[PDB]
């Protein structure tokens, strides 16, 4: 994901 | 002990920290950037871009309590976070060591309370229960927070005095490689190694090796860095080899050794006689007894009757007259010693065999003899020892005459008279004195 | 060389690291916090909050191989990551420099294998193929991991000896500003500038400038830091100006210069005579030949017949008698040199004209002479030189009489006897000896 | 001043930084890792895994402008970032302090322009408007970017000279704990504290305390670190206690104190006489007047007529003859003094009473009798006295004759002759000279 468009710790870093 | 800051922010926080699942921080570039700024090993107040501590005290209002904090950032370590192991969304794994939060204050905090007229400790505490929950403790030795915190400093409300220990990073490393290093206080090392230069506090730069204590071993002769004594002062505790100074001992110079002080090996009565060729030697000079001494070495006369007071000797008890004479061969005769009426009238008149002679107010016939004959003289005053002759070479010559005769003191004194009918008489006398008194003692 | 740790975790990992498209690490607050803790330039074992290295060794079982690693964290660098350039979700850009992972061990690793009874190298390795894949290499110099790794240390399974070179951060900086700097070993610098204070290993604090070797140039007179020599020991290699010491040379003091050792310029037979005026001079003292010397300065007699042993002298080959006499004017005349029967019988008797004189077993007709009329003594013992009178003032006086007469040794000795019938005789003699032997040699 | 880099990447960026809403960076493991690497306090060019600065200059083409920049990374601080407070997605909160971007260059920038043949300042500029927007400024003193930037260095297109000040981290810390510290230039502190060892630039390692300037207090007697003076050169400005040296003053040695230089207290005409007892004293030695002096201590004759030339003396104006005679007891007589025809013709012949005697070319009857007899001489030459005896013991003995008789210069000189008929004399003479001239001058 992008910065700012996730609350921390609830997504893995990059991409599909 | 609370001031719940209305605008402070803390990062990062997840379910793996003390927040609910509704309350996980949103990700920001500013958070990531400010977090990455962490450097030290402990918890500390973060520096600005100049390298000055942030979160400084201001406007300390003394016994009226209140104090101002300026905005900035500090790092606060917390243990016991939980993380997601790999791909598993379940927060499941304990961290083994403590890890930092960032505390960001966007605003100055105004007129924060303290206790009156005493020392106070200030602590900044994160409450790990919300995204932004931050509070400050202060008080007169009042208990520090239980919650993750930093000792932001101390203020004394009586004095206005302030210090703060945690105001920049404590840092522990293995090896530091730097261009320049500058400590505001101590530099310490178990070996300090100045290649090229060492500067002391006096600001003198040393390249050559320094000196240890007890270096005095080197200054002596044969050592490295010998000292020359020329011009130095004091007396050496040992007496020194004396430099040439013979002439200094002389009669009226500074040193003065009088001869009567000096040693001699010589026997009694010995005297230093010069041998010639430098060296003195202890011989003995012996004056004779039977001492005779002069008074008045007698005047010359020539071409004239004797100027006869030929000596006037001092009171020696016995005089020895001696004569030398020259005269005209046409009329030799008596060296008249009829004399005059002396101070005391002691005389005797006896000639050689003649046994007798006439006496008068002044003497008739007492004579000393130009040409060897019966003429002779014997008395208290006047003892005689024979006659000379009227020639040297047959014709007129100087080398004619001598006699010796003597007298006692009869008067304490005397001077002796003379006449010679030829006129053309000539003479020199001697006289000498000898002393034995006219009694039982010399 | 493998021990796949069941619970170790590694961060960060994504499509651009070595993990499959789905197997990206899930984000955690703890991961970001622990990653931000990176500080060095290289790969290193991370410090706890105190500044003590984590991942420590424990329970080295020695020859039975096994060893314990305590939980902690280390930073391991890897190159050749891929990133997304900006907004473009495609992993497209390569990093130019190596960048760190965090390796987190939540548990103690227990009884890790080594080779028996020898040296072993220990390595921690990340496998970039899974979210979490971590393993350890060990062995007797066995090859390090090819995968991203750190040399966690070395252990000897014989000795139990351990070292670890990577146990804290290498850090390279330009300018370090600090309060205090404290190294466990060397502080090396190409200039060490001790403003304010320098402290040496003895714990002595210096502010003033230090001393170089070859400072001895300064200790001399008129240098800075000149030394007083008073009381120092030894002898200077150059002889020194001698202090006042004239008095030291005296007769029986420490120094002793005897006069016979001294120089004089004076000619032969010269003697130092005082001129007065403090000063000596090399004149000459000349005694006469024809030497005569005393024996016994002859006794007084008065109001009585003469005590006539006027000498009993030591042997001299010739004696010179001299008399002084005070006379009985009421009954003068005979001075009977009675001289009775001296040890050898040499005599002769002759008068002043009388040609011949009578002799007996003792002297009948030898006299000295109170009344200057005819008498004499003439012999081997007794040569005379004329007569004397018994008056000064016509009646009586003391100031009367003298004679001089002599004798050889005929007897080796003598004592001379004399009488006068009048009684009222008074007298002093003198006697002096001379020395020509009675043969061919003096 | 622009070179829009085609492939540079910058991180991190949000709506809260300068990007439009759609243009926030996508997250990468490489970005987080490279951001975590930050360590300094300011903006600086990053070091590689070795600790060598990156983004280095290469291929400086000098006056033809162009230069190559190698890939690497640098950190650039920017202020005025906005963040999301907690759960609120609204970008709402201003950061108080500046925070770092990472600038990653994956490619070498090729042949970057400069101004011709002069000094140039090089700046790396981030444009916060896009995910990736980066440019470079260069020129002869041309202005730095307004935008977030770092002074990548300076190149001179004339000289080819280069420097870059911002090429590793400025780091400010409180306490640094290290193993080893190594500075390229200065180490500085208000207290350098070398426990265990200090090494100077000469490579000498010190443990004992060092020496301060003005340490001369110590080297003296009775101070710590005294020096021994044995062997040193010079002369002390004070004269020194003189060592034993009496013997050096002797007659012909290096020191020579001649006696005519020395003091005496003694009155005029005094002489140093030895008292014995090692000691000198100022006595007086007084020779007599009436000086008589020898010439030839006259020869022996025995069993023979006297070999009579008993004087052949140097001129004296008066001679005194003295005789000693051993005897022919069977036949005594005259000790003949008839003499012969001497150089001048003066003689007189008078006897004891006889008043007259006869004369010839060689003398008839001048006799000196070996019998007490009416036999005498009186003249210019030959004043006689007294007559001896030819015995001691009534038969034979040695212990016999003496007489004293004298003569003047009538002739400037004379020898003296003798005869005896009986032959068997034995004889010794003495002869002495005295000196009064034949006229008015002695
Ligand atoms: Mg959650
Ligand atoms: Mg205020
Ligand atoms: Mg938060
Ligand atoms: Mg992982
Ligand atoms: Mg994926
Ligand atoms: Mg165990
Ligand atoms: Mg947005
Ligand atoms: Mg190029
Ligand atoms: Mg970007
Ligand atoms: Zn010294
Ligand atoms: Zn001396």
């Amino acid at each position: 994901p992008q910065l700012g468009d996730s609350k921390l710790g609830e997504s893995q870093l990059g991409s599909p | 002990a609370d001031t719940t800051i209305i605008d402070a922010v803390v990062f990062p926080q997840d379910d793996g920290t003390g927040v609910s699942n509704g309350d996980e921080d949103y990700d920001s570039a500013g958070y990531l950037a400010s977090l990455a700024r962490y450097a030290g090993d402990g918890s500390y107040v973060g520096g600005d871009s100049t390298g000055s501590p942030t979160l400084q005290f201001a406007n300390i209002d003394t016994a009226n309590e209140e104090v101002d904090i300026q905005p900035g950032h500090a790092f606060i370590l917390e243990s016991g976070h939980i993380v997601q192991s790999g791909s598993q969304k379940t927060y499941d794994t304990n961290l083994p060591d403590s890890v930092p939060y960032v505390v960001i204050l966007p605003s100055s905090v105004t007129n924060v309370p303290l206790d009156t007229d005493v020392d106070n400790d200030v602590w900044l505490a994160v409450d790990p229960t919300s995204n932004d929950s931050v509070y400050i403790r202060s008080g007169n030795g009042l208990s520090a927070p239980s919650d993750p915190s930093v000792k932001l400093g101390t203020v004394n409300s009586s004095t206005g005095s302030t210090t703060r220990p945690n105001d920049l990073a404590d840092h522990s490393v293995d090896a530091l490689n730097a261009t320049t290093i500058d400590a505001s206080d101590t530099v310490t090392g178990d070996t300090v190694d100045a290649t090229t230069t060492l500067t002391d506090a006096a600001g003198v730069s040393h390249t050559g090796e320094l000196e240890d204590i007890n270096h005095g071993s080197k200054h002596e002769d044969g050592g490295s860095d010998e000292i020359s004594v020329g011009g130095l002062s004091g007396d050496l505790a040992d007496p020194q080899d004396p430099k040439a100074h013979a002439a200094s001992h002389s009669a009226d110079s500074a040193d003065e050794i009088s001869v009567e002080n000096l040693s001699t090996t010589g026997s009694a009565d010995t005297v230093p006689i010069s041998q010639g060729d430098g060296t003195l030697s202890m011989g003995s000079i012996v004056p004779t007894d039977l001492q005779w001494r002069e008074d008045s070495n007698s005047p010359q006369t020539d071409t004239n009757v004797g100027t006869s007071t030929y000596t006037i000797a001092d009171t020696f008890d016995e005089y020895l007259i001696r004569v030398q004479v020259f005269e005209e061969s046409s009329a030799p005769g008596t060296v008249e010693l009829r004399a005059e009426g002396n101070s005391q009238s002691s005389y005797d008149y006896i000639s050689e065999d003649g046994t007798t002679t006439s006496a008068a107010t002044s003497i008739p016939c007492i004579e000393l003899q130009a040409d060897s004959s019966t003429i002779s003289v014997f008395g208290a005053s006047g003892r005689f020892s024979g006659q000379w002759e009227f020639r040297s070479q047959p014709n007129t010559s100087t080398n004619l005459a001598t006699a010796g005769f003597l007298a006692v003191i009869s008067s304490p004194l005397g001077s002796l008279e003379l006449f010679r009918a030829a006129n053309n008489f000539s003479v020199t006398w001697e006289v000498f004195g000898r002393d034995i008194g006219p009694a039982g003692v010399p």
